[PDB]
């Protein structure tokens, strides 16, 4: 799963 | 609320012992709290908000998407009849979610956006405006998932918007807003292409910001910029 | 009760998906659910129930360490008074703590180890009595702290009697009970020696059992097995 | 702290 903030 | 006798500053003062204590719903209960006295947040009580609600819906998410896959694999062609309890623990662990993301709306909506008149705040509050839709809308199934879903692209065009007028490219909230509007593509809108474009665009442009930081900023932006690639290598 | 309407088998099925999704607090709510239908629980649904609530007072257990940490930390000479906040706060999840522990010992009392004649149940609700009790006087302070050491020290005692009687000594029940007994007796009672004494015995006791096993039953006995030795290890 | 099961 691709990373976010 | 159940919050609505405790000072401000004691409710903050308990959001970061809680947050040292790994209590996150406590951490948001405290914040939410905070919020609904009706001052404006200060940076640190911003981000102190959004990391107690980030990793309450984190955890939910990530208990939805363990059940998800269960249930999806009892309702595939040779399974085991198992009754209706995934389905039924599953729509339990979405509501709680979507409970979550319309408390977090709320506040955003009652009423710190329309408050936040400083780039730092305003962008900040409507990429968790994006944020929060974009949890509902990986949940969202029925006649209101497309609206959902334009509604978290809404609220993150706004913000880059500002951002780009408002902000340095090296910016962490700006870089932060197009990381997470760039997995809004890939994730939800069924656009890789314009994913990958503002990833590359976003940390091309930053790179040739950071001549003009600081030691600490430096540091600051190209954590957020090492996501952006890390992405990229995940989509190319 | 919340669960009085759901199924007990539903209830089993939801605590084991809730299992799946680290979603303890539910899990417990579930087993909870399943022991008020008043029917005698299996061996797995008793390690069903003791899994959830073991999470449950375990996170609540760490962030009362850390709170307790703190608030020594803000009364010692020389520090700032940082006001009611931290001992509030550190009440408030010493309460909620409390309320769990209570909640697990009303299901024991009520009536789980009454109706137990089986050495392998009778043994495990009595060591989790021990246990709960155990978590109770790691916050207890006022006049019934000695009362709640007391009924830890008694729970413990009453399942090692039956299980040295009743079990060989390589049952990981037999050994997870000592296990934990031992760690009373250091941590609560003050009586280091015990513990260390107690952890040795039934680690040789144990030793001199195994060959009687097959290779599963060896593995889950040395399992327990080394737990002794790391805590003698970390005692001497 | 010491392990327990
Ligand atoms: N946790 C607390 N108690 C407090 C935290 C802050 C704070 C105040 C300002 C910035 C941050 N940066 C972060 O959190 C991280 N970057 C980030 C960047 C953009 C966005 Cl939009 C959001 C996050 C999170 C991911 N890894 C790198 C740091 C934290 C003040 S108090
Ligand atoms: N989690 C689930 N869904 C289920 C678990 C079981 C089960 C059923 C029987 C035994 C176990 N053993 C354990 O759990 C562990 N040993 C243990 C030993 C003594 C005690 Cl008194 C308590 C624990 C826990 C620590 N490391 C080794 C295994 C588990 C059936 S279902
Ligand atoms: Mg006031
Ligand atoms: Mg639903
Ligand atoms: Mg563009
Ligand atoms: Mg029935
Ligand atoms: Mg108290
Ligand atoms: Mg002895």
């Amino acid at each position: 799963f691709p990373a976010t903030v | 609320g159940a919050m609505g006798s405790m000072e401000r500053a004691s409710l903050i003062q308990k959001a970061k012992l809680a947050e040292q204590a790994e209590r996150y719903e406590d951490m948001a209960a405290f914040m939410k709290g905070a919020v609904e006295k009706g001052e404006e947040l200060s940076c640190e009580e911003r981000n102190l908000l959004s990391v107690a609600y980030k990793n309450v819906v984190g955890g939910q998410r990530a208990a939805w998407r363990v059940l998800s896959s269960i249930e999806q694999k009892s309702n595939e062609e040779g399974s085991e009849e198992k009754g209706p309890e995934v389905r039924e623990y599953r729509e339990k662990v979405e509501t709680e979610l979507q409970g979550v993301c319309d408390t977090v709306l709320g506040l955003l909506d009652s009423h710190l956006i329309k408050e936040a008149g400083d780039a730092e705040s305003r962008v900040f509050y409507l990429k968790m405006k994006g944020d929060y839709y974009r949890y509902l809308a990986e949940v969202a199934t029925g006649d209101d998932k497309k609206r959902i879903i334009d509604s978290a692209r809404s609220a993150y065009q706004e913000a880059m918007d500002i951002s780009k007028k408002e902000m340095p490219p090296t910016n962490p909230i700006r870089l932060g807003l197009a990381l997470n509007f760039s997995v809004f593509h890939y994730e939800i809108a069924n656009s890789p292409e314009e994913a990958i474009s503002l990833a590359k665009t976003t940390f091309d442009e930053a790179m040739a910001d950071l001549h003009t930081l600081s030691e600490d900023s430096y540091k600051d932006s190209t954590l957020i910029m090492q996501l952006l690639r890390d992405n990229l290598t995940l989509w190319t």
